[PDB]
């Protein structure tokens, strides 16, 4: 076979380790889904110093806690624009979720709170940027480094589905870089709690799986369909599907064809074409040995999976880092004073943030 | 190139979500 006696043993102790890690986790969770924390800061405790990133629901601020000295960030929401936007639900539901997870590649929410006109979520900093950021600039990334990343988001999801957590946000736009160079995931608007199916056509264009596209009943394996398309635009530096228009993007993901640069090696070809299957009765992450068929995969062979959950992996990219406080891989945005009227408005919907 | 249509495509920045 593959493995002779001794490594076969060793991986498959390790899988049951992960079983029993997952259990806990679970138990964990359910403890926090129901009994949420809520209200454990006020907007008086932050210095606001500068604007990280803009949505159409507010904004993320870099934000100094005043007693503490730590720097933060904060999501501040304007409650009329995400009801405007058809966002309650989605809004509820991230801090619901950042509130009960615990991973070390997820966002620590570290304080919430609301008043009359927003709402307040607190996370970590986490300045080293969007990958985003640092692929565009250093055009794509080698396999190793890819691997690095993509392992973290292999050991994300395999957290976040042994929840029945559905991501459905995944790429490079969403993904952080800390100060040692591991990923940070921060969205969770998307995010579904969901045993078996769920229906929304939600996410980024090329990232969609055809089964979203197609209008069908979907599972968590679109999440695995969205690590194959960002393992290749991590390693390609684009991303498998591209057209001028979003439309010609869907007919190309639903064609089962994709082609990749000559420098990627035979092992990658092989992940991403089970990964960007089609068919859902063959994508990995969908078959009977579910992440195994992935964790097990050649191009994962040199990656330690305990090594990398313990982030005792040395990053191949450390961002700058010019101190506390450092904005520098964020881009530059208009400053917008944020106001809170004298009314309260729309204090009903958001009672549970 | 494959590299040269992506540039063509107009989506090198950052994207949207259907939302
Ligand atoms: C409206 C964009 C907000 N951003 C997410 C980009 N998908 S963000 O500003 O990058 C950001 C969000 C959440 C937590 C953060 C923690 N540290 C730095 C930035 C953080």
């Amino acid at each position: 076979g593959h493995m002779g006696n001794a490594a076969a043993a060793k991986k498959g102790s390790e899988q049951e380790s992960v079983k029993e890690f997952l259990a806990k986790a679970k138990e964990e969770f359910l403890k926090k889904w129901e009994s949420p924390s809520q209200n454990t800061a006020q907007l008086d405790h932050f210095d606001r110093i500068k604007t990280l990133g803009t949505g159409s629901f507010g904004r993320v601020m870099l934000v100094k806690h005043k007693e503490t000295g730590n720097h933060y960030a904060m999501k501040i929401l304007d409650k009329q624009k995400v009801v405007k936007l058809k966002q309650i639900e989605h809004t509820l539901n991230e801090k619901r979720i950042l509130q009960a997870v615990n991973f070390p590649f997820l966002v620590k929410l570290e304080f919430s709170f609301k008043d009359n006109s927003n709402l307040y979520m607190v996370m970590e900093y986490v300045p080293g940027g969007e990958m985003f950021s640092h692929l565009r600039r250093i055009g794509r990334f080698s396999e190793p480094h890819a691997r690095f990343y993509a392992a973290q988001i292999v050991l994300t999801f395999e957290y976040l589905h042994s929840l029945d957590l559905i991501y459905r946000d995944l790429k490079p736009e969403n993904l952080l870089i800390d100060q040692q160079g591991y990923i940070q995931v921060t969205d969770f608007g998307f995010a579904k709690r969901v045993k078996g199916r769920t229906w929304t056509l939600c996410g980024t264009p090329e990232y969609l799986a055809p089964e979203i596209i197609l209008s069908k009943g979907y599972n968590k394996a679109v999440d695995w369909w969205a690590l194959g398309v960002l393992i290749y635009e991590m390693a390609a530096g684009y991303p498998p599907f591209f057209a001028d228009q979003p439309i010609q993007i869907y007919e190309k993901i639903v064609s089962g064809k994709v082609r990749f640069p000559s420098h990627f090696s035979s092992d990658l070809k092989d992940l991403l074409r089970n990964l960007l299957q089609v068919d859902l009765t063959k994508r990995f992450g969908n078959l009977k040995n579910g992440v195994n068929d992935i964790k097990n995969h050649k191009w994962f062979a040199t990656t330690d999976w305990i090594a990398i959950y313990q982030r005792k992996v040395e990053a191949p990219f450390i961002p700058k880092f010019k101190g506390p406080g450092d904005t520098s891989n964020f881009d530059d945005y208009e400053e917008e004073e944020i106001r809170v009227s004298i009314n309260e408005k729309c204090g009903k919907e958001f009672t549970e943030f | 190139t494959t590299y040269a249509d992506f540039i063509a495509s107009g989506r090198t920045g950052r994207r949207n979500a259907i939302h």
